[PDB]
């Protein structure tokens, strides 16, 4: 999944 | 200033549980953003990331090594444990916990994630050895061969590390390669000491190499001579 | 998952010269990576962070660029102590993700390695194993390959080696390999082959012996 501070 | 520091067994056999514990300063985990993080090295490898917990208390997880896997952080005591349940000879290494810097703020917003990048800061490791073996002393055999020629000893079947090993009661340095110790698969290490000298001084000087492997109280001197007398 | 390429794996360099280090990933990463150097003995040290910020109390001669699948490292003027091992790090996707890491060390002039073979001692024999080294003593670059053969069969899974760090003096390596039997087996054979492969040798150099010849 996504890291925690992607987007 | 933060600094992190690793601690645990040294050894560990196989089928067993390792619990690591990280102990950390300079920092909260309850600050906001931070994590903390737990890398490995296995002897002469590349690093595996293998899990990272966060202040908000989420955990993520290897997913190669998820199921013998466990975080947790004790904010109060500052610390972060990793406990790897059933090891196994290849989960032999150095393990090191690392610190992760949560997003910058400014009066309380997050205003820059640039700095979660990376894992800013690293304790020294912790080596961790998996093998179900007994302290054991070392057989030394003698290698020969033999203007170039190469003589030397072989240290094995001992455990743990580390052995010692020098040439002449230490007065041979020259031409000297002792070579790390790899761990065999029945659990116990082996090593090669050799000495590249003059083809001439054979009949001359003689070699003889000192082996002492401490945890066992094994000391050896094994004179090495071109053989056939 | 997700995989981390350094190129080069492995790259020769002298005080003095700049480097640039690259490192590919497999899917877009945007900015979240980072580089590390890490020296024998010691944990890995943050160099920048995301891609290409310099991380405080890191030296002006590193720097970093690039975003998305491809990444470099340069090291503008390379001083003694950036002899080490790179790695470079992903932090856009879970599980984060190391590089398989690129070694730097001090450039010389090629050096074929002195191959030497040696066979089991009695005094081993007589414990039931039967242990057969090959050395490859003071050669550059480090990529060396050893075979062994036994009456012709190549051997695979039964041999161990270990290679010594950077010699500070001729800047050479050596090798050590260990072909491991047991006494039946190695009775049971008569031709041991340590065939080695390196850039210096113009083709593999062979050293061998017939077990028993007296």
């Amino acid at each position: 999944e996504l890291d925690a501070w992607a987007s | 200033r933060i600094t992190l520091k690793e601690s645990g067994p040294p050894l560990v056999k196989p089928t067993q549980t390792l619990t690591l514990t990280c102990s950390f300063s300079g920092f909260s985990l309850s600050d906001f953003g931070v994590g903390v993080g737990w890398i490995r090295q296995p002897p002469g490898k590349a690093l595996e990331w293998l899990a990272i917990i966060y202040s908000d208390d989420d955990k993520r997880y290897s997913p190669s090594l998820n199921t013998r896997l466990t975080i947790t952080k004790d904010t109060s005591k500052n610390q972060v444990v990793l406990v790897m349940t059933r090891v196994s000879p290849v989960d032999t290494a150095t393990y090191f916990c690392a610190h992760r810097r949560g997003p910058t703020t400014l009066f309380g917003v997050p205003i820059a994630r640039g700095p979660v990048n990376a894992m800013d800061v690293w304790g020294q490791g912790i080596t961790v050895t998996i093998s179900s073996t007994s302290t054991k002393g070392p057989s030394v055999f003698p290698l020969a061969p033999s203007g170039t020629a190469a003589l030397g000893c072989l240290v094995k079947d001992y455990f743990p590390e580390p052995v010692t090993v020098s040439w002449n009661s230490g007065a041979l340095t020259s031409g000297v390669h002792t070579f790390p110790a790899v761990l065999q698969s029945s659990g116990l290490y082996s090593l090669s000491s050799v000495v590249t000298v003059p083809s001439s001084s054979l009949g001359t000087q003689t070699y003889t190499c000192n082996v002492n492997h401490k945890p066992s109280n094994t000391k050896v001197d094994k004179r090495v001579e071109p053989k056939s007398c | 998952a997700l995989q981390l390429t350094q190129s080069p794996s492995s790259l020769s360099a002298s005080v003095g010269d700049r480097i640039t280090i690259t490192c590919r990933a497999s899917q877009g990463v945007t900015s979240a990576l980072a580089w590390y150097r890490q020296k024998p003995g010691s944990p890995p040290q943050l160099l920048i962070y995301d891609a290409s910020s310099l991380e405080s109390g890191v030296p002006s001669r590193f720097s970093g660029s690039g975003s998305g699948t491809e990444f470099t490292l340069t090291i503008s003027t390379l001083r003694p102590e950036d002899f080490a091992t790179y790695y470079c790090q992903q932090l856009h996707f879970y599980p984060h993700t190391f590089g398989g890491g690129t070694r730097v060390d001090v450039r010389r002039t090629v050096a074929a390695p002195s191959v030497f073979i040696f066979p089991p001692s009695d005094e081993q024999l007589k414990s039931g194993t039967a242990s057969v080294v090959c050395l490859l003593n003071n050669f550059y670059p480090r990529e060396a390959k050893v075979q062994w053969k036994v009456d012709n069969a190549l051997q695979s899974g039964n041999s161990q080696e270990s290679v010594t760090e950077q010699d500070s003096k001729d800047s050479t390596y050596s090798l050590s390999s260990t072909l491991t039997l047991s006494k039946a087996d190695y009775e049971k054979h008569k031709v041991y082959e340590c065939e080695v492969t390196h850039q210096g040798l113009s083709s593999p150099v062979t050293k061998s012996f017939n077990r028993g010849e007296c």
